């Protein structure tokens, strides 16, 4: 579930656009999907036309910048599930020394910890890019989350779970013997 | 620029109580478990419930407003546990009452205010148009406030001076606060 | 010509700030915060003691 | 039987309940609970009472404005102003 969120690109959904007045009608000026390094454009020039974060072209950069900051913390997460994937199998394979599920529970709370961390330092840096903008009566401004996003929160929940569950498996294999 | 809604701090919870008060709960907390160690040792009233580190989470429970599994028994005990009870109250009240004055009323304040200020600091840098009687005025100064100004728009990387009106105006909308 | 080289500028602030008796009282007007201090909550401390 | 409540407990479970900080034990006799639980109605309304007048008083002194031009001293009527006679 991580691996298809961090891949993927479609993380944030970000819309601008001015109203037209009397008339109780809105027409966007620009629409675009973003991920931690691809850009594509839903009708940025009416076009599909993709960039990466350092292929730069005002605040929709200054989002885009935030985005590419707060890049390390789930590639820390991925990194240590992986480990902890690795000596949990191995230790269905050999049912003797028992130290290697505990291990693995460590490895698994740890991921979610760390990606609690990225979570909140990517929805902190979206926040305050909203923030600095100067209000005008005539522009609207929105944004919008993606399913990639709503993966890494499920990610979160089954390595938590997985890590509880390993400490049981510890304790009921360590006194059997 | 005009001063605007800014970011907050991380640390920006603890700001309706000043730095002074928040280290005298520190240390008033240490103060009233040392106490309450003290005389609950010499004077017994069997087991010691309250050690040094059971008074200090006896301490830390009444301050969080949250229950505690053991109380005290003795006289000059239940004065050291009443008083300190009445501590929390006050305190706990008080930060909930000023959050409430701060999110009502909205003030910002400027950060300079005059010339003298601007001579005084270094974060944000200051400049002017490169052809006219306003950058004449600054070389040719002997007031020692303008002399000073001087020194500083001349020896700045990367230059300060602009083009036209236009070109100066976009550079504050723009720095965020930092060009003047 | 005086005002031009400033020396109607230099004799402004000689007399009126120079001779002044409110010696840099410009500095203490800067000051302003809001916020709770000891003064406000003393006397819960001086229970405690 | 075997009951507790001295009048040392009474005091003391009395100002337990005032500054919602818990007791050790509790009243199991009905005309105990009774006059236990009157009392901590009592002391629920005292502090709310307590934390949102304080939080009045903080407000209605944060709206107050000092003076920064003439057109602040126009519409504003508690504080006289005056010029020389002639
Ligand atoms: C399990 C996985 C976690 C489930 C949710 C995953 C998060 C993905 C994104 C999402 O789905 O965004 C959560 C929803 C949607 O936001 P919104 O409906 O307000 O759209 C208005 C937003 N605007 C105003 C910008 C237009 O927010 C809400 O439902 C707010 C309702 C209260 C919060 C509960 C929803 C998320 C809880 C996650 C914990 C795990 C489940 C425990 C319950
Ligand atoms: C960072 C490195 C931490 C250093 C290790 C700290 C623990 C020491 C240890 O490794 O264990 C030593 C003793 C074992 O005795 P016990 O736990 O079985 O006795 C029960 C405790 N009783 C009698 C109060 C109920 O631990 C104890 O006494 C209780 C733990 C030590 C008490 C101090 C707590 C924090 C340290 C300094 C602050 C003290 C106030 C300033
Ligand atoms: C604070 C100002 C003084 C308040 C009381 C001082 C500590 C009371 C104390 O600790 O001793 C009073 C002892 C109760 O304590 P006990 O250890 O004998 O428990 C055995 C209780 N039992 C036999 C019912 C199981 O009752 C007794 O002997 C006789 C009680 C008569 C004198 C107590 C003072 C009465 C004041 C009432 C409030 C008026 C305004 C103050
Ligand atoms: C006889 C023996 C006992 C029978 C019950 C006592 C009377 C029942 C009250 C009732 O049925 O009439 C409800 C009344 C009506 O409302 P009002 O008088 O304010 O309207 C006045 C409108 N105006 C303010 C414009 C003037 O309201 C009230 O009496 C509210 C009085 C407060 C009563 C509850 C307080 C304590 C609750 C829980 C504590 C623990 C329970 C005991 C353990
Ligand atoms: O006599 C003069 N009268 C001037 C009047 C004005 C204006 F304010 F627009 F009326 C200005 N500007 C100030 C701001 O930038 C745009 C033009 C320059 C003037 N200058 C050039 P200086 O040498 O820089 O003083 C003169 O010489």
């Amino acid at each position: 579930l991580l691996g298809i969120a961090v891949s993927t690109d479609y993380w944030l959904y970000l819309e601008e656009g001015i109203i037209l007045p009397q008339n109780q009608s809105t027409e966007v000026k620009m629409s675009l999907h973003s991920g931690l390094w691809r850009v594509c454009f839903l009708a940025g020039e009416e076009r599909g036309r993709c960039f990466t974060i350092e292929y730069v072209m005002e605040s929709t950069v200054n989002v885009l910048k935030m985005i590419r900051s707060a890049t390390p913390f789930p590639l820390v997460s991925l990194f240590f599930m992986f480990i902890g994937f690795i000596l949990s199998n191995i230790g269905h394979i050999r049912p003797h020394r028992t130290i290697l599920a505990f291990v693995s529970g460590i490895f698994f709370i740890l991921s979610g910890l760390s990606l609690v961390v990225g979570l909140v330092l990517y929805i902190s840096s979206i926040n305050d890019e909203m923030l600095n903008r100067t209000k005008d009566a005539e522009t609207y401004f929105n944004y919008k989350y993606g399913w990639s996003f709503a993966f890494a929160a499920i990610s979160f929940l089954l390595t938590e779970s997985a890590g509880v569950m390993s400490v049981y498996l510890f304790m009921k294999r360590y006194t059997a013997e | 620029k005009k001063p605007q809604k800014s970011k907050p701090g991380v640390f920006s919870f603890l700001d309706p109580l000043a730095y002074e008060i928040w280290m005298c709960i520190v240390f008033a907390y240490i103060g009233v478990s040392v106490v309450l160690f003290l005389v609950s040792r010499f004077s017994p009233y069997s087991t010691n419930e309250f050690g040094i580190f059971n008074s200090l989470w006896f301490s830390l429970g009444a301050f969080m407003q949250q229950g505690c599994d053991i109380s005290p028994r003795s006289l000059s005990g239940r004065i050291v546990g009443g008083v300190w009870w009445f501590f929390t109250l006050i305190i706990i009240s008080s930060y909930t009452a000023n959050l409430a004055a701060f999110l009502t009323v909205e003030r910002m304040v400027s950060p300079i205010e005059s010339a003298e200020d601007l001579s005084k600091q270094t974060e944000i840098a200051y400049g002017t148009l490169d052809s006219g009687s306003t950058k004449e005025f600054f070389r040719r100064s002997k007031i020692a406030v303008f002399d000073k100004m001087w020194t500083y728009m001349r020896s700045a990387e990367p230059s300060v001076f602009v083009r036209t009106t236009a070109e100066g105006v976009a550079r504050v909308r723009k720095s965020k606060g930092k060009y003047a | 010509k005086l005002s031009e080289q400033g020396v109607l500028d230099k004799l402004k602030n000689k007399w009126w700030y120079d001779k002044g008796e409110c010696g840099a009282k410009d500095s203490g007007s800067k000051e302003k915060t809001s916020a709770l201090s000891l003064s406000n909550v003393a006397g819960v401390f001086y229970i405690l003691v």
